């Protein structure tokens, strides 16, 4: 899932 | 930031924890506006075949399911969060 940590 | 949080409507900056509702509305949400744990956020980040669905709206996870699944993974009860999709 796309997060800012991606 | 250019995007507002889909829950609190304030800006989301790239140095905040935030997740995209890829399952549906494609809005960003601050982690802390969703109730998502730090562990669910970390495990979702690295699972390419998981997508998150926000409270307003491939393996789909709501916050509650991602939180339950992460607790199981960290306790060795589940091999990955996908077991809870
Ligand atoms: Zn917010
Ligand atoms: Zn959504």
């Amino acid at each position: 899932a796309r997060t800012k940590q991606t | 930031g250019v995007y507002p949080c889909g829950a609190c409507r304030s800006e989301v900056n790239d140095d905040q924890d935030a997740i995209l509702c890829e399952a549906s509305c494609q809005k960003w949400f601050h982690r802390e506006c969703t109730g998502m744990t730090e562990s669910a956020y970390g495990l979702l980040t690295t699972e390419a075949s998981a997508v998150w669905a926000c409270d307003l709206c491939v393996y789909v996870f709501t916050t509650h399911l991602a939180n339950t699944a992460a607790e199981a993974v960290l306790q060795g009860r589940a091999d990955s969060i996908l077991a809870y999709h």
